[PDB]
């Protein structure tokens, strides 16, 4: 029954700065059971840090050292944008055995303007008495955005649905996707369909827009 | 090369049933102590069960009585039975070898997700999305349960690919997922999404063809 807590829950660092999760444990856990995984989205954990004890020339192997406490650390150097992950720390020292709640790493990036398609409804959709519109806002930094649907001009929320992705792990980017769903009767009662993105890197916002009739 | 590879996972009732199994290969299976591990969306890592190489058995208290770990050294299989399965027990569930007495799990499966649900079974509309660089889509609209895989091409078009999270609405999910190639790419050659959805062994391509 040994809690391992992490801190911090989440965080957010510059390439190159020096990181530091901390694994707390309730009570104390041996140096030697004390184990770090990396788990990218959607992906299986690997396993990623322990720690042992080391015999010098000529020891025999019944020597061996250990430390005990509540205090354990996994330490990147220099954060690359490779290392976007949630870490989990493990203690096998008590049984059951546990983990941690585990903390989210993410990159500090340039600021970076999304890439924006808008798609009408298929005409399969359509025949089927659906109208989806889908707007993409690919590949932009920071992570936060607005959407905003206009129809005719003016602003529908109505019906809209969002999804971020998981940063990248190469640019360190975010996409989004939203969706304004309508009937096909609906959808056939206006003509101009708008997604407007508004991202830092402008007051201005970005706009793709098509016209149902053309 | 060593290798643990899940299966049997699915949507089930609650108090329903369900048999997972792992399959091991490139290493001697019956020397390894051999544990489940699963991680509930959106939350971390719990361990679950674990059996000796002795063939002596553990398991988190919450599963005490309804989950049964073993394992068949002859066919270099592990297995978990879940009975009585609760909403809680919603999770991907994670084969993993274990080095030494087992807690240090150097071998993970790729997990196999259980979905404890009332919900039906529902296959996915997917719908072709058609308009330097062209982006196409892919629309996979009224599924359930999850998960989904989408492919562009078979596989070959990997980079520039985005397939978004599913967002759940009234027991139905919707995921897109959108592809960027060279617009000299389309429509000179063919781009299709693969879309499987293996709960109803539902498995469609959908070519992306210009509009009128």
């Amino acid at each position: 029954q040994i809690q391992l807590t992490q801190s911090p829950s989440s965080l957010s660092a510059s390439v190159g700065d020096r990181v530091t999760i901390t694994c707390s444990a309730s009570s104390s856990v041996n140096s030697s059971a004390l184990f770090w995984y990396q788990q990218k989205p959607g992906k299986a954990p690997k396993p990623w840090i322990y720690l042992t004890s080391n015999l010098a020339s000529g020891v025999p192997s019944r020597f061996s050292g250990s430390g005990s406490g509540t205090d354990y650390t996994l330490t990147i150097s220099s954060l690359q944008p490779e290392d976007f992950a949630t870490y989990y720390c493990q203690q096998i020292s008590g049984n059951p055995w546990t983990f941690g709640q585990g903390t989210k790493v993410e990159i500090k990036r340039a600021d970076a303007a999304p890439t924006v398609s808008i798609f009408p409804p298929s005409s399969e959709q359509l025949t089927s008495g659906g109208a989806s519109v889908v707007c993409f806002l690919n590949n932009f930094y920071p992570k936060d955005i607005n959407v905003k649907w206009k129809i005719d001009g003016s602003e529908r929320q109505n019906g809209v649905l969002n999804s971020w992705t998981d940063q990248d792990s190469k640019d360190s980017t975010y996409s989004m996707s939203s969706t304004l769903t309508l009937t096909k009767d609906e959808y056939e009662r206006h003509n101009s369909y708008t997604c407007e993105a508004t991202h830092k890197t402008s007051t201005s916002p970005i706009v793709k827009s098509f016209n149902r009739n053309e | 090369e060593v290798q643990l590879v899940e299966s049997g996972g699915g949507l089930v009732q609650p108090g329903g049933s369900l048999r997972l199994s792992c399959a091991a290969s490139g290493f001697t299976f019956s020397r390894y102590t051999m544990s489940w591990v699963r991680q509930a969306p959106g939350k971390g890592l719990e361990w679950v069960a674990t059996i000796s190489g002795g063939g002596h058995t553990y398991y988190l208290d919450s599963v005490k009585g309804r989950f049964t770990i073993s394992r068949d050294n002859s066919k270099n299989t592990l297995y978990l039975q879940m009975n009585s399965l609760r909403a809680e027990d919603t999770a991907v569930y994670y084969c993993t070898r274990g080095f030494g007495d087992g807690g240090y799990f150097d071998v993970w499966g790729q997990g196999t997700l259980v979905t404890v649900s009332s919900a039906k079974t529902t296959p996915p509309s997917v719908y072709p999305l058609a308009p330097s660089m062209v982006t196409l889509g892919c629309l996979v609209k009224g599924y359930f349960p999850e998960p989904v895989t989408v492919t562009w091409n078979s596989g070959s078009l990997s980079s520039g690919v985005h397939t978004f999270p599913a967002v759940l609405q009234s027991d139905l999910y919707t995921l897109s997922s959108s592809v960027t190639v060279p617009s000299s790419t389309w429509p000179s050659e063919t781009v299709t999404c693969n879309v499987a959805h293996p709960a109803s062994s539902t498995k469609v391509d959908k070519k992306i063809v210009p509009r009128d």
